[PDB]
């Protein structure tokens, strides 16, 4: 199609349309004429991605001014889906329009899976294989190479092959997705990730997960050559806020301290054996910090930084020296007392949490060591460890850990909060005190972008309720709408099964346990269903340790045996690489002929971007509704923040929460219009909370579907599964939800123009 | 798979099925074992029944269900030999290496059948299947328990040699963490972990071992005029219709009907000599694929000397049946005799057509 | 208020011939309780009601019946043109009851074997009434599906009560693309008319394929009474036909000759093709208050025509249904009589 918006040309990449889409396509456009924010929900049935790409690049193609666009899906899984569809939607925009493109578009993850060279990526811990390819290609290295020629340095030399050739240019025209781009820069023999980096200077969109935009310690490239002003779009945008908590906590156990310890002692014995070999170059170092703070090298690193500054992106620090820290040895020694300080405090008794500012005054009390000094600890040891030209990291990973949380506790307040649990009260009584330290405000780490740019937007296939964002995240918006899903037919059956056979009300809600009347009630409605769905169904227990105990104690039972007999489990385990390989066979499954069940955690890894087409999915299940506290205080004392500084009560944020995981489940399951499937619920809880789901699943949730038995469960999704079989279809009943090619948009709406 | 000269070559094949029918055997022999037809073409008419049967033999069960059930839908019958024992072993073996070799193993000594089986129960059934036994019955010794080792590290080796790169949409582990280097918390009581690997373990090899791909106008209107009138003109006489008028005419008519009756009546829609019967039936259904082979290849072209064969053979077989006949008539005299001449008219006349055409084709061709 | 085909649009290419294999579904899954005895059994009762349809509409193609037991497919009748030994075999299953998974991969291959001998004129078909929502398969399936395609062997199912994606690939595949073939059923009712419907030969757009002159022959019905005598079966049979070629007795059928191999038919199965190739226009509903024609009807003489304004009952509709080319009347009974027996429409014959 090629339609306009009153001004754009729109090469929408399908003949049909949708009518939602038209609409979000109006929307959005109307948010870009007058800078605003104007989140939108726009229910994943039917393609957000292509609507948004498909107007963006319009947009950014047609008026002069926005030449980039900036687009934050939540995990590279969801960036390589937009990355592909946009190389689809470019293939057509070339073909209506022969070469007027001149255009690219980049993705951007990381190394350990972008990484190429065979033995380095053969590693598997992605903080190793970033040390790795640091060393293999530093600014240092390849000096001892080129002045010194000898075994003792190797080289990627995909980053050598760049050097030659691609730092003067760039790849070829293409918007490279990560097959493409890999095939390319494999066959070219170039390392990717250097490329993409690099180039980031010159893609005109450019696509990268929420860490690269919130996560401080590395989102500090950000290059305002990369937007200055430009369009910016976070798809999938309802786990924002615990991606800033996330972005912006820490963790510490004592194990890690006596790490730390030898960390020192090591560094005691580097810094022993330099100084006896060179310590000249150490005293330049100390009048390059009594100039300042180094930036000149401290800062103007083509391959150095070594520790991030987990502190916001420099905004909150000073340039000055350190004052006493100038000295080595002197930081060692401040180092050695942070560490015995963070130790005695460890070995306190029981539960303590406190300010920043108070735990700062009472290390000043035990040792009066200021706060301004402190925050210098970061970048200090970082060029520290550069001037000392260090072997290996892994004897100063918890150095480094102790630095990112002396900088964060010495340079923010009043938002965070310190905590000292000592023990995990789930095997209680045992040594493992943890000094967990965590912001509460969702709104700092995002604060810097809303400053930043003018336009932005926010689009998720469930978010809602449309104003707790605003509320949370402190942020003003202008168009806060939500779209209907407009269906000529039935298409999914979401229930609310409160009561098994037995009439009982049901839920996780009671423990992390047993009850064998639960059991039995959840075993049959898994079984029964696993008779009745076709091939594909997930279920979506609340939290890990609850199905690991229930899934055995079902194996207790026969249950398993029933639906072993009917379809395929596959089960969803801690480590990331099995469960991959667990899900494809899924797949694998459900497009075969045998059916497959597979069985994962709403807050797991699973549910984040993982897509779930027609065949993949059919009956979606959540097994009671996902909820926290579960365990300790840290989302208690967060929840405190809350209700003192928002006037938001705990059972409402929790509620929220908890719809909003549930939301973001339920969404997978469908993709276009012509898919389908049963969207069940399971627990007595769930019949209030109606409303908190997002619009377009309370469409189609009627009154009467509620705390229904498992057994009317059944009879319904049957009657549905068989009356979608049917080919409905009337193909005029469908130019209402359809709005056929380039005509009943055209007639319709520019009739609509009233 | 199949092939012409693969059924024609098949010779165990064709003597399997030779088995199959004794009508089979029994033509297939009297076409042979009296001095008649070599096998080759013999089977040549016959080759779809060949196919037919070499399909319906070498039909590899799924592995699927029956081998998986092998572990877990068969627990109860500890008797003697259960239902499908030695395919439910064939299963087992094709499904797990272990149990085979073991079993194998203890072949010399040991009997497999109720004691090797006893102790696999606990042994294996704890190993495979539900959770880690560890205590109560630790009968998993000897070959149980060296196995158990061995098929650790198998099932090790093998997953090992499961892993591909997986194709960068579904890639969890690049997904997973491997984008960055970030510090998180985690939340969410050892064993039972292994049962998971076990399932998904055993799913993913059933798949693979499926991958493996193993006058007109005026006078006409006058005289119309004329009848309608005729009508009209009241008339209409049902007495004077005919009644029959002339009896004579009746008769005749009468007489042909009759004559028709008799001819359409012979119709009436039991031999003498049941030995010399099926005799006959045997010399019948012999000449009549000998025949179908002639009127195969004299059809087709360029096995003329087969065709020769074919046609010796066959004025034979001719002569044959006139010696037949004359051993008929003087034997079983007349009556009978006429029965039989008049049993085998047809299928005679048949091949006297047979090898009159057969003359005039040798006939065009030389001259 | 209508329920009609709009048009038919492709009146011109059948095929007339065919070589159809029915393939049965034996399986644990046939025992559920469904339909009214079972599955199974009622479906074996419309099996047997399709053989004979089928075997009456395309009297010269033959037919091979194959169940799925046990994973296996195990041929019960051989492709043959004789409808009672098919009907005898669905007899015998119908009294055995079904066992072990169902083999789609096993049965598709059986059967591509099976069609081999069928030559290129002829057209080639499966039509399997798959039941369960599982296939066990001992190979990959898509390398059949391949193997079939390849052999251009048009395949036809009907699913129960669901929908299987690889079903829903089969018959997407074999057909030329063209996805209209996987239709499943809802109801009784809709079952019997599905078999119907899969009677008919099937057109979708056929590629232009090979056209192939093919030999045959009609017979002469025989006399004599008493010299009973067979040549297809060495019986004594009270009088048969005659090759016109190989000039040997058959007894009764439209079958192959079992001396020269040239196929034998009389006539009326060539009628029965040509009603199939060229049907008529589909009968259009007269309008209400517009048509003012004969208060009867026409092929028959029915009284059911209107009633002059009647509130709601004259503004009902005005059974009138009257064919286009020759313009005149039918009530509906007629009609549907004449579109669903006897073709040849009653007044478009007379001019
Ligand atoms: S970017 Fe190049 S040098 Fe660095 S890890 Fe990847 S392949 Fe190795
Ligand atoms: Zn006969
Ligand atoms: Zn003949
Ligand atoms: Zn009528
Ligand atoms: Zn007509």
């Amino acid at each position: 199609m090629k339609f306009y918006i009153d001004d754009l040309p729109v090469l929408f990449p399908y003949p049909k349309i949708y009518p939602e889409q038209y609409n979000y396509m109006c929307d959005i456009k109307k948010t870009l004429d007058v800078g605003g924010n104007s989140i939108l929900e726009m229910p994943s049935g039917t393609g957000k991605t292509v609507s948004l790409l498909s107007l963006t690049i319009a947009y950014q193609m047609h008026y002069p001014e926005h030449r980039k666009i900036i687009y934050c899906s939540r995990t590279m899984s969801e960036i390589e889906k937009a990355l592909v569809e946009l190389e689809n939607l470019m293939d057509y925009r070339t073909k209506e329009l022969g070469y007027q493109e001149d255009f690219r578009g980049l993705g951007l993850t990381s190394r350990k899976n972008l990484c190429l060279h065979p033995e380095v990526s053969k590693e598997r811990k992605g903080t190793v294989v970033d040390e790795k390819c640091r060393r293999m290609t530093n600014g240092q290295a390849k000096r001892k190479l080129e002045e010194d020629p000898e075994a003792n340095v190797e080289l990627c030399e995909y980053h050598e092959n760049l050097y030659n050739i691609e730092v003067e240019d760039y790849l070829p025209k293409g918007v490279f997705s990560f097959e493409k781009l890999l095939k390319y820069c494999e066959e070219k023999t170039l390392c990717p990730y250097f490329i993409v980096r690099r180039m980031i200077s010159l893609c005109n969109i450019i696509i990268y997960s929420y860490h690269y935009l919130l996560d401080p310690k590395i989102a500090e490239r950000v290059s305002n050559e990369v937007s200055k002003d430009s369009i910016v779009i976070f798809d999938e945008a309802h786990n924002i806020d615990n991606v800033c908590i996330e972005s912006l906590s820490l963790d510490l156990t004592t194990d890690a301290l006596r790490r730390a310890t030898r960390g020192a002692n090591a560094l005691d014995e580097r810094i022993s054996e330099v100084r006896k070999v060179d310590s000249q170059k150490l005293q330049d170092e100390y009048e390059k910090l009594v100039q300042g703070l180094h930036s000149a090298d401290i800062l103007t690193d083509q391959e150095e930084p070594f520790v991030e500054t987990p502190v916001l992106p420099q905004d909150l620090l000073t340039e000055a020296i350190p004052g006493n820290i100038r000295r080595a040895e002197h930081f060692v020694s401040f180092l050695k007392r942070l560490i015995e300080y963070l130790k005695t405090r460890m070995k306190v008794l029981h539960v303590i949490s406190e300010t920043p500012k108070s735990f700062l005054q009472h290390l000043k009390q035990l040792t009066f060591i200021e706060r301004k000094p402190l925050r210098f600890c970061s970048e200090r040891l970082s060029l520290l460890v550069r001037t000392l030209e260090v072997t290996e990291v892994e004897d100063f990973t918890a150095l480094k850990d102790i630095a990112t949380f002396a900088t964060l506790i010495s340079t923010y307040e009043e938002g965070f909060l310190l905590i000292i649990e000592p023990y995990e009260i789930e095997n209680a009584a045992v040594p493992n005190p943890i000094m967990r330290f965590t912001c509460l405000d969702a709104s700092i780490a995002i604060k810097p972008v809303f400053e930043r740019f003018s336009s932005v937007i926010i689009t998720s296939g469930t978010i809602s309720p449309l104003d707790m964002y605003p509320r949370m995240l402190n942020f003003k918006t202008v168009l806060q709408k939500s779209y209907a899903m407009t269906l000529a037919k039935k298409s999914f059956l979401p229930m609310i099964i409160t009561k098994g056979s037995d009439q009982v009300a049901i839920s996780s809600r009671f423990e992390i346990r047993n009850d064998p009347s639960i059991v039995r009630n959840y075993g049959s409605m898994l079984v029964e269903f696993a008779k009745i769905t076709p091939d594909g169904m997930v279920v979506f227990f609340p939290s890990y340790l609850y199905m690991e105990s229930i899934v055995s104690m079902w194996q207790t039972m026969g249950i398993l045996d029933e639906v072993w007999k009917h379809k395929l489990i596959l089960v969803e385990t801690p480590d990331a690489q099995e469960t991959s390989l667990a899900l494809e066979t899924y797949r694998k499954a459900c497009s075969n002929g045998r059916g497959a069940i597979l069985l994962s955690v709403a807050r797991g890894k699973v549910s984040e971007g993982i897509d779930f087409d027609h065949q993949y999915g059919r009956t979606v299940l959540m097994i009671g509704i996902p909820f926290q506290y579960t365990e300790s205080r840290i989302l208690k004392a967060r929840l405190e923040f809350m209700r003192e500084n928002y006037r938001i009560r705990e059972n409402d944020f929790l509620s929220f929460d908890a719809m909003r995981h549930a939301a973001q489940c339920l969404g997978r399951v469908l993709r276009g219009k012509d898919d389908y499937g049963v969207m069940v619920l399971a627990d007595r809880r769930f019949s209030r909370k109606r409303s908190q789901l997002p619009k377009w699943i309370a469409q189609g949730l009627s009154d009467a579907d509620l705390n229904l038995s498992t057994d009317m469960a059944i009879s319904n999704t049957k009657q549905f599964l068989r009356t979608m079989a049917q080919p409905t279809d009337p193909k005029d009943q469908e130019g209402v939800s359809v709005w056929s090619y380039e005509d009943l948009i055209k007639h319709q709406n520019s009739r609509k123009d009233q | 798979s199949l092939s012409k000269e693969k059924l024609l070559t098949n010779l165990k094949l064709q003597q399997s099925l030779l088995k199959g029918n004794k009508v089979l055997m029994k033509v297939f022999q009297e076409t042979v074992i009296n001095a008649g037809l070599p096998p080759s073409e013999f089977w040549s008419t016959r080759i779809p029944l060949l196919r037919a049967f070499a399909l319906s033999t070498s039909q590899k069960v799924g592995p699927y269900n029956v081998l998986s059930t092998i572990k877990p839908v068969a627990s109860s019958e500890n008797k003697v030999n259960v239902n499908l024992s030695r395919e439910k072993i064939l299963n087992i073996f094709e499904n797990y290496p272990i149990v085979k070799k073991a079993y194998t193993d203890n072949v010399p000594k040991n009997f497999k059948e109720p004691e090797f089986w006893a102790r696999f129960f606990s042994s294996k059934l704890f190993r495979k299947l539900r959770g880690e036994k560890i205590m109560q019955n630790d009968r998993g010794d000897v070959i149980i328990d060296r196995y158990l080792t061995l098929d650790q590290e198998f099932d090790r080796k093998d997953d090992d040699m499961l892993l591909h790169p997986v194709k960068k949409i579904i890639d969890l582990d690049g997904n997973i963490q491997d984008d960055p280097v970030v510090r998180g918390n985690r939340p969410d009581s050892d064993g039972t972990v292994d049962i998971l690997k076990g399932m998904n373990r055993l799913s993913e090899k059933m798949i693979m071992a499926l991958k493996n791909e193993y006058s007109n106008q005026q006078m006409l209107q006058q005289l119309s005029l004329v009848m309608d009138n005729l009508i009209n003109k009241l008339d209409l006489n049902q007495v004077v219709p005919n009644n029959e008028v002339s009896n004579k005419i009746n008769k005749r008519v009468i007489t042909a009907i009759k004559i028709n009756a008799k001819q359409a009546k012979h119709n009436n829609v039991e031999v003498k000599s049941t030995l010399p019967i099926d005799l006959l039936e045997s010399c019948r259904m012999l000449h009549t694929t000998c025949c179908e082979f002639l009127k195969h290849f004299y059809i087709h072209q360029k096995q003329a000397s087969t065709v020769k064969k074919l046609y010796n053979h066959l004025k034979d077989c001719i002569e044959k049946l006139n010696e037949l006949f004359q051993d008929v008539l003087n034997g079983d005299g007349e009556s009978m005799s006429n029965t039989c001449t008049a049993y085998l008219k047809p299928v005679l006349n048949s091949i006297t057509l047979a090898t009159h055409k057969y003359d005039e084709y040798f006939n065009e061709y030389n001259n | 208020k209508k329920r009609t085909a709009k048009k038919n649009i492709t009146p011109y290419q059948r095929g007339i011939i065919r070589s159809l294999i029915l393939t049965l579904d034996c399986s644990e899954a046939m025992l559920e309780k469904d339909l009214r005895p079972n599955r199974h059994a009622m479906i074996i009762q419309y099996a047997i009601d399709f053989v004979h349809e089928f075997f009456d509409q395309n009297p010269i193609s033959q037919m091979g019946i194959i169940i799925m037991r046990n994973g296996l497919a195990q041929l019960v009748s051989q492709v043959s043109g004789n409808p009672q030994d098919h009907i005898d075999a669905l007899k015998s299953i119908r009294k055995q009851e079904p066992k072990g998974n169902p083999s789609l991969q096993n049965a598709l291959e059986m059967a591509r074997g099976l069609l081999l001998p069928v030559p290129a004129h002829c057209t080639r078909e499966v039509l399997i009434v798959f039941g369960s929502l599982s296939t066990t398969d001992p190979g990959d399936i898509h390398q059949t599906i391949d193997s079939l395609v390849s052999e251009k062997i048009r395949v036809k199912v009907l699913g129960l009560s669901a929908q299987v994606a690889i079903c829903k690939e089969l018959c997407k595949a074999t057909n030329y693309g063209d996805e209209s073939f996987y239709k499943i059923l809802l109801d009784e009712t809709h079952l019997k008319e599905l078999f119907n419907e899969a009677v008919t030969p099937l057109p979708v757009n056929k590629i232009n394929k090979g056209f192939t002159l093919v030999k045959m022959g009609f017979p002469t019905r025989i006399f004599e009474d008493t010299p009973t005598f067979c040549s297809c079966h060495s019986k004594l049979v009270y009088g048969g036909y005659f090759c016109p070629n190989c000039h040997s007795k058959v007894c009764s059928l439209p079958t192959v000759c079992p001396c020269c191999d040239l196929m034998l038919i009389l006539s009326t199965h060539l009628a029965r093709s040509y009603h199939h190739l060229m049907p008529l226009k589909t009968f259009a509903e007269v309008p209400t208050t517009e048509k003012f024609r004969s208060e009867d009807c026409f092929s028959c003489q029915s009284r059911f025509p209107i009633l002059k304004n009647h509130k709601n009952g004259k503004l009902l509709t005005s059974s009138r249904y009257r064919c286009e080319d020759c313009k005149q009347e039918f009530c509906v009974d007629c009609d549907v009589f004449i579109h669903e027996i006897l073709h040849n429409c009653p007044g478009c014959e007379s001019k």
